[PDB]
RNA sequence: ACCGAACGCCGGGUUAAGGCGCCCGAUGCCGACGCUCAUCAGACCCCAGAAAAGGUGUUGGUUGAUAUAGACAGCAGGACGGUGGCCAUGGAAGUCGGAAUCCGCUAAGGAGUGUGUAACAACUCACCUGCCGAAUCAACUAGCCCUGAAAAUGGAUGGCGCU
RNA sequence: CGUUCAUAGCGACGUCGCUUUUUGAUCCUUCGAUGUCGGCUCUUCCUAUCAUUGUGAAGCAGAAUUCACCAAGCGUUGGAU
RNA sequence: GCGAAGCUACCAUCUGUGGGAUUAUGACUGAACGCCUCUAAGUCAGAAUCCCGCCCAGGCGGAACGAUACGGCAGCGCCGCGGAGCCUCGGUUGGCCUCGGAUAGCCGGUCCCCCGCGGGGUCCGGUGCGGAGUGCCCUUCGUCCUGGGAAACGGGGCGCGGCCGGAGAGGCGGCCGCCCCCUCGCCCGUCACGCACGCCGUUCGUGGGGAACCUGGCGCUAAACCAUUCGUAGACGACCUGCU
C-alpha cells in the first residue's frame, strides 16, 4: 500500500558512493570557458584555510531592513602564499575527449615541490628531473623544446600551467608543495602558451588570480567524520524510546519485492571528508601579507580604514590548530569546506 | 492510384532571370536574388523557352500527397518572383482599449521594443528574421509595415510582433489589445 | 584482409546484420563515420524510442544497469551485439574483431572504404519517408563529442581533397603518357583489348 | 532532369531474364510496370515484359502503337538499330566483358605479359612528365 | 494437454508442422501484385489482449446526383407582397411552442434556416446573373492507419532490429 | 436541464467499455506452519492532476471559476476523539 | 558553580547555477480542394517535461611527464648484426583515402571572368546500365647460362647523411647529396639445374608473439612496501604528513 503521510526523502542522491574521498586536494572537476577576448590569466588558486571570525560592514542593498546598516558577518580566512609555475601542459580535443598532450618542465624545480614527487623523502635519493633538466642547458635539447612548444601552439586546444605552493611560507607541518594544473584562459594559444613560458619557475600571487569583492568557488574536501550511522549520516529520524534492536535506524529498509535493498536507501557508512564543490563565496578581502621596508608591515593586514590600528588578521595567542598567517590572504564570506591546515582549492 | 504524369507552369516575367541548379531554383531580378532549395520535393524542374521564360515542375508517377507538392512547389516559385519584382509589405495596426502600444524600431528594422502594452512594465523585444525590415509608419498612426522580399521571413517576423502582444489569464473576446496583421501586400505595385 | 565499411549513409540495423554475420565468419571488420548511419523512420520517433531505452534500468541499483551508451559508435556496436550470441565464447570472439569509430580516425582516413548497398538508405527506403540521423539522435540524448568529431572531420575533408587533387593530376599524366607513347605500345596494348579490356 | 522515357517504340536492352543480353523495341506498355514488347530482329518473342528488366536505350524507332511485328520488324532494319546498337560503346564493353570472360588461362597469361611490359612503358614516361612538369615550375 | 509426428543402436536420402535480415540451419530469388506511416505502427492456431462510436488520413467499391439550356466552389445582388396569415395575449407580425402551410408578383424569395427581440426592427440563410470557365457533388459502404486507449521494480512482435 | 440554447457545464431512456485501491465468485499454490490488524519509520513506483509550470474552455468583464490538455518535476502539513 | 579544546543545533552562520530537443498549444508559408486550411512537402514560438551542463563517483578504459636498482655478488635500456631452443598460434599477394548526389551524377579544357601553382564561376567538348568501371586496379609465380632484337639509366647494397609533411589513437611515408655494385621488364634464339621413378599437411605474412640462453658498441646508476612518526584520517586496513 501507499505511504499514508508524505514527506520529501533524506538526504541526495545526487551526491553518492558517500565514500571517502579519493582525492586529498579538491579537484577542479570543470574551468569556465575560455574566450578569445580577454586576457591570459589563470582561472584558479591553492590556499590553506586557516580559520574564521566577524567582520563588520555597512551594507549597501537598497530595498532591505538592513540597508545602510552595520552588519556582522563570517568570514574565512584562507593562507594562499604565492604559487611557483613549474610546468605547462597541452591537452587535444578529441572525439574521446580531451587528451593530455605535451608537458615541459623547468630548469629548476623547488625540493618543496619534488618532494612530492616521492612518498619518502627521507629514504630517496632525490633523482628526479635530474636527466630531464639537462635539456635546458644544451643546444639540442633546447630546440627539441622550442618544438615541443611550437607544437602545442599548432595542436594543443587548452593549455593549463602547473603550480605548486610554497609549503615553506605556511607554519603548517608538511613540506611538499602541493602541485596543481591550473588553466589559463584567454588570447590564442600562442600567446597563452608564450604567457606560461614567461611565467616559468616563477611567483604568481593571489591577487594576479582573484580580485576583491568577486565570487569564486571553493572545491575542497571535507571534514571527515568517520563511520556513521544512518542517523547522523542520512539525518533519518531517530526511532521511538521503546525499540527493542536499535532506534537510530532505519526501521524498514525496502518493501519486499524489488527484493534488493535499492541504493536509493539509507544505509550507515562514512560521513564526511567527502569532495565537494561550493559556489559563491565572495571576497570581503585581498590582504597582502606581512613585509618590511624598516620596521615590520603588520598593521596592513586586519586595519580598515574606520579601525586604523596596527592589527593582524592572526588573533591572539595565534589561529587555533594552524598559527600564523604571515602570508597573504583571501577572506571569502562565510564557511568553507573542510578543516584548518586543509589545502582548498 | 499513381498518376502518370501530372505538371505545371510558372510564367516566369521578362523583368525577372531565374535559374536553376538541379532542383534549387534562384530567382533574381530588380530587388535581389531569392534562393530556394526543393530537394525534399522529388521533381523535375524544367526550365524552358529562349528568353528562358517559363520554369515547369513535372510529378511522374504520383500518388494523392506526392502531386499535391507539384502547385506548392510551383507556388513558393511565384512568390519568390513577385519578391524580387515587387516585395513584401506586411501591415499590422496596433488596437488597443486603453493602454495606447508604445513602439520604436531600434537596429534598422531588425528590433522592435513594445512597451506599455496592458500597462505592463515588461517591454517586448523582438528581433526580426533576417532579410526582413520593420518601420513605423507615418500618415497612419497606430501602425507598423514589415518590408521584405522573402514572403516566409517576413510574415514569421509579423507574427512574432503579433504574438508577443497576447494577454495571459484574460478573457481575449473582451481584451482586444496588440499589434494584429492588417494587410498583406506589396513594397510596388505595377 | 579488412573489411572497412563506411557507415554513413546506412540503415542502422541493416548494417550491422550484414556486420554480424561477417563477424561471425571471421572477418575483421572496421565500421567508421558511424555518426553518418541514419535509422529508418522520423527522429522524433527515434528519439522517442532511445528515451524508452534510458528509462530502462534497475531498479534498486541502476549502476547494474543496462548500460545505455550515448556514442553514435557505440549505439551501433550495441546493435550489433543484439545480432550475435555474446554470451557465448564464439560470439565474444566475433564481437571482439568489429571495431567501430566516432567519425573516422586515422588508421582508415586513408583507407579506400567500402559501401554495402543492401543496408544503405538511398536504397531500402522510399524516398518519400522520414529518418533520423544517428549523430542528431545521439546528440539529444547525451553524446559529447559531436562538434569535436565534425572540427576534426572537416580537417579530414580538407586533406583528403588535397589528396584527390594530387591523384587526378597522375591520371592526368597517364592519359597523356599513353597518347605519348601509344605507338610503340600499341603491340600490347591491342591484345589486352583482344582480350577485354579497354574498351 | 530525364532523358530515356518509356515511349512506344523505344528500344530496351533486357538487363536480366529469360532474354537478358536482347534487344526489345517496346510496343505497347500494358500498365503501370509492365510492357508488351518485341524483338523481331533480336530473337524476342511478341511476349509482355516487366520494366523491372528491361533498362532502355537511347534509340526509338518509329512505327504505330499497337503493331504487327511485320511493321515493328521493317521500323528495325530500316534504322539498322543492330548495327547501330553494336558501335555504341555500351554494346562494345558488354563484349569487352564477354571477352575477358572467355579468356583461357594461356590467355590470361599472355594478357598478363602484356600489361606487365604495357604499363611499365607507361610508368617510365609519366615518370618524365612529372620530371619535366618540375623543371617548368623551377 | 496445441500442430506435426509417436522412440532398439547407427550411415545416406526425404519429409511434416513450422521456418529462411542477424541471433539461427534455410531466399545472398534482380521473386510477382497491391495496400499502409502510426509524437502508442504492425508483425501468425491454442495465446496470453480490447469495444461501441468517430476521422476529407488514405485506398477501393455501391447508389444516386450535376452540368455548356452554362455549372461547381470563391466573391458580388436581392431575399418581397396578400400579411399582426391562423392558434396562442405572457408576448411570436417567419423566428418560446404547436395545427397549418396556400396564392400574387414572380427572376425569385420558405406563411420561413438561424442570430436577435418583451414585441418589432436590424442582421442572416433560395433563383438569377459578372468574373469566371469543365467537369463537379452527395449519401452509403468496406480495407489498412489514426482517435476512442489509465497502474503501479525497468521490459519485452522471444531478442536485436525492420519502413 | 441550463431565462434562450440538446452537447459552456450537465445528461434521462438506452448502450459499449476499462480497472483490480471495494466486495463477491473460485479453490490452482501453500496445513513436517510464507508470523494473523493498525500505527510508527524508510524507499520507490503509478496517475485516474489537489497544488505549482506551460496551455486551450466557459453561462471567462475583473476577482473568484469550473471543463479539458501536456505533465507525476516538486510538494501534499500540526492536532482532539 | 563556572569551563578551554573538540564535537554540535534552523537553537548559530554560509552556499544552492546554465543550455539544447521539443510536448501541449498558438502560429507562418502552403497545396490537396480555382477559395480555405498549423500540414500534406517545408518554417516558427514553446514548458516545473525530456536530455545534457554544473555537482558526486570514477571502467579488466585510456594520458602526458618523472625517476628507473654501482656493488659488497649486481641487473638492466638502446643499437646493430649473429647461433641454437622450448612454447603460443592465426594466416598462405597487395590496393597509399575525394566529397558526396540519387526527379542525378563523372571528367576535361578554358577562349573569358573572380579568388588564394591551386580554389570558385560561366561557357563549350566528352562519358553516364557507370572502362578515369572494386564487374575494378596494382603485383607476378620456377633458377641460371650465352647472344640477338624491342624496351633502357633504372634497380640495389635491411647502402649511407640532410630537408620535409603527419597529433583523432601521428606512427608512417615523402623529397634532396655521396660511396660501391649490377643490365633486371617484353620477345626470341641456347642449354643445363636429383628427371627422387602417378599420390597428403606444398607455396607466404616471418628475422612472426612469448619464455629461457651465447657475442660486440654506447649508456645507466631505484624507488616502493614494512618499521618509525604525524592527526587534516581512522573499526581494522586505508588516508594525510615528518626523519644528516
Ligand atoms: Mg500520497
Ligand atoms: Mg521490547
Ligand atoms: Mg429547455
Ligand atoms: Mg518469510
Ligand atoms: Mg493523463
Ligand atoms: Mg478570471
Ligand atoms: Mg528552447
Ligand atoms: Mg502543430
Ligand atoms: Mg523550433
Amino acid at each position: 500500500s501507499h505511504r499514508k503521510f508524505s514527506a520529501p526523502r533524506h538526504g541526495s542522491l545526487g551526491f553518492l558512493p558517500r565514500k571517502r574521498s579519493s582525492r586529498h586536494r579538491g579537484k577542479v572537476k570543470s574551468f569556465p570557458k575560455d574566450d578569445p577576448s580577454k586576457p591570459v590569466h589563470l582561472t584558479a588558486f591553492l590556499g590553506y584555510k586557516a580559520g574564521m571570525t566577524h567582520i563588520v560592514r555597512e551594507v549597501d542593498r537598497p530595498g532591505s531592513k538592513v540597508n545602510k546598516k552595520e552588519v556582522v558577518e563570517a568570514v574565512t580566512i584562507v593562507e594562499t602564499p604565492p604559487m611557483v609555475v613549474v610546468g605547462i601542459v597541452g591537452y587535444v580535443e578529441t572525439p574521446r575527449g580531451l587528451r593530455t598532450f605535451k608537458t615541459v618542465f623547468a630548469e629548476h624545480i623547488s625540493d618543496e615541490c619534488k618532494r612530492r614527487f616521492y612518498k619518502n623523502w627521507h629514504k630517496s635519493k632525490k633523482k628526479a628531473f635530474t636527466k630531464y633538466c639537462k635539456k635546458w642547458q644544451d643546444d639540442a635539447g633546447k630546440r627539441q623544446l622550442d618544438k615541443d612548444f611550437s607544437s602545442m601552439k599548432k595542436y594543443c586546444q587548452v593549455i593549463r600551467v602547473l603550480a605548486h605552493t610554497q609549503m615553506r611560507l605556511l607554519p603548517l607541518r608538511q613540506k611538499k608543495a602541493h602541485l596543481m594544473e591550473i588553466q589559463v584562459n584567454g588570447g590564442t594559444v600562442a600567446e597563452k602558451l608564450d604567457w606560461a613560458r614567461e611565467r616559468l619557475e616563477q611567483q604568481v600571487p593571489v591577487s594576479q588570480v582573484f580580485g576583491q569583492d568577486e565570487m569564486i568557488d571553493v572545491i575542497g574536501v571535507t571534514k571527515g567524520k568517520g563511520y556513521k550511522g544512518v542517523t547522523s549520516r542520512w539525518h533519518t529520524k531517530k526511532l521511538p524510546r521503546k525499540t527493542h534492536r536499535g532506534l537510530r535506524k532505519v526501521a524498514c529498509i525496502g518493501a519486499w519485492h524489488p527484493a534488493r535493498v535499492a541504493f536509493s536507501v539509507a544505509r550507515a557508512g562514512q560521513k564526511g571528508y567527502h569532495h565537494r564543490t561550493e559556489i559563491n563565496k565572495k571576497i570581503y578581502k585581498i590582504g597582502q601579507g606581512y613585509l618590511i621596508k624598516d620596521g615590520k608591515l603588520i598593521k596592513n593586514n586586519a586595519s580598515t580604514d574606520y579601525d586604523l590600528s596596527d592589527k593582524s588578521i592572526n588573533p591572539l595567542g595565534g589561529f587555533v590548530h594552524y598559527g600564523e598567517v604571515t602570508n597573504d590572504f583571501v577572506m571569502l564570506k562565510g564557511c568553507v569546506v573542510g578543516t584548518k591546515k586543509r589545502v582548498l582549492t | 492510384m499513381k498518376t502518370i504524369l501530372s505538371n505545371q507552369t510558372v510564367d516566369i516575367p521578362e523583368n525577372v532571370d531565374i535559374s536553376l541548379k538541379g532542383r534549387t531554383v534562384i530567382v533574381k531580378g530588380p530587388r535581389g536574388t531569392l534562393r530556394r532549395d526543393f530537394n525534399h520535393i522529388n521533381v523535375e524542374l524544367s526550365l524552358l523557352g529562349k528568353k528562358k521564360k517559363r520554369l515547369r515542375v513535372d510529378k511522374w508517377w504520383g500518388n494523392r500527397k506526392e502531386l499535391a507538392t507539384v502547385r506548392t512547389i510551383c507556388s513558393h516559385v511565384q512568390n519568390m518572383i513577385k519578391g524580387v519584382t515587387l516585395g513584401f509589405r506586411y501591415k499590422m495596426r496596433s488596437v488597443y482599449a486603453h493602454f495606447p502600444i508604445n513602439v520604436v524600431i531600434q537596429e534598422n528594422g531588425s528590433l522592435v521594443e513594445i512597451r506599455n502594452f496592458l500597462g505592463e512594465k515588461y517591454i517586448r523585444r523582438v528581433r526580426m528574421r533576417p532579410g526582413v525590415a520593420c518601420s513605423v509608419s507615418q500618415a497612419q498612426k497606430d501602425e507598423l509595415v514589415l518590408e521584405g522580399n522573402d514572403i516566409e521571413l517576413v510574415s514569421n517576423s509579423a507574427a512574432l510582433i503579433q504574438q508577443a502582444t497576447t494577454v495571459k489569464n484574460k478573457d481575449i473576446r473582451k481584451f482586444l489589445d496588440g499589434i494584429y496583421v492588417s494587410e498583406k501586400g506589396t513594397v510596388q505595385q505595377a | 584482409q579488412v573489411l572497412v565499411l563506411d557507415g554513413r549513409g546506412h540503415l542502422l540495423g541493416r548494417l550491422a546484420a550484414i556486420v554480424a554475420k561477417q563477424v561471425l565468419l571471421g572477418r575483421k571488420v572496421v565500421v567508421v563515420r558511424c555518426e553518418g548511419i541514419n535509422i529508418s523512420g522520423n527522429f522524433y520517433r527515434n528519439k522517442l524510442k532511445y528515451l524508452a531505452f534510458l528509462r530502462k534500468r534497475m531498479n534498486t541499483n541502476p549502476s547494474r544497469g543496462p548500460y545505455h551508451f550515448r556514442a553514435p559508435s557505440r549505439i551501433f556496436w550495441r546493435t550489433v551485439r543484439g545480432m550475435l550470441p555474446h554470451k557465448t565464447k564464439r560470439g565474444q570472439a566475433a564481437l571482439d574483431r568489429l571495431k567501430v569509430f566516432d567519425g573516422i580516425p586515422p588508421p582508415y582516413d586513408k583507407k579506400k572504404r567500402m559501401v554495402v548497398p543492401a543496408a544503405l538508405k538511398v536504397v531500402r527506403l522510399k524516398p518519400t519517408r522520414k529518418f533520423a540521423y544517428l549523430g542528431r539522435l545521439a546528440h539529444e540524448v547525451g553524446w559529447k563529442y559531436q562538434a569535436v568529431t565534425a572540427t576534426l572531420e572537416e580537417k579530414r575533408k580538407e586533406k583528403a581533397k588535397i589528396h584527390y587533387r594530387k591523384k587526378k593530376q597522375l591520371m592526368r599524366l597517364r592519359k597523356q603518357a599513353e597518347k605519348n607513347v601509344e605507338k610503340k605500345i600499341d603491340r600490347f596494348t591491342e591484345v589486352l583489348k583482344t582480350h577485354g579490356f579497354l574498351v | 532532369v530525364f532523358r530515356r522515357f518509356v515511349e512506344v517504340g523505344r528500344v530496351a536492352y533486357v538487363s536480366f531474364g529469360p532474354h537478358a543480353g536482347k534487344l526489345v523495341a517496346i510496343v505497347d506498355v500494358i500498365d503501370q510496370n509492365r510492357a508488351l514488347v518485341d524483338g523481331p530482329c533480336t530473337r524476342v518473342r511478341r511476349q509482355a515484359m516487366p520494366f523491372k528488366c528491361m533498362q532502355l536505350t537511347d534509340f526509338i524507332l518509329k512505327f504505330p502503337h499497337s503493331a504487327r511485328q511485320k511493321y515493328v520488324r521493317k521500323a528495325w532494319e530500316k534504322a539498322d538499330i543492330n548495327t547501330k546498337w553494336a558501335a555504341t560503346r555500351w554494346a562494345k564493353k558488354i563484349e569487352a566483358r564477354e571477352r575477358k570472360a572467355k579468356m583461357t588461362d594461356f590467355d590470361r597469361y599472355k594478357v598478363m605479359k602484356a600489361k606487365k611490359m604495357r604499363n611499365r612503358i607507361i610508368k617510365n614516361e609519366v615518370k618524365k612528365l612529372q620530371r619535366a612538369a618540375l623543371l617548368k615550375a623551377s
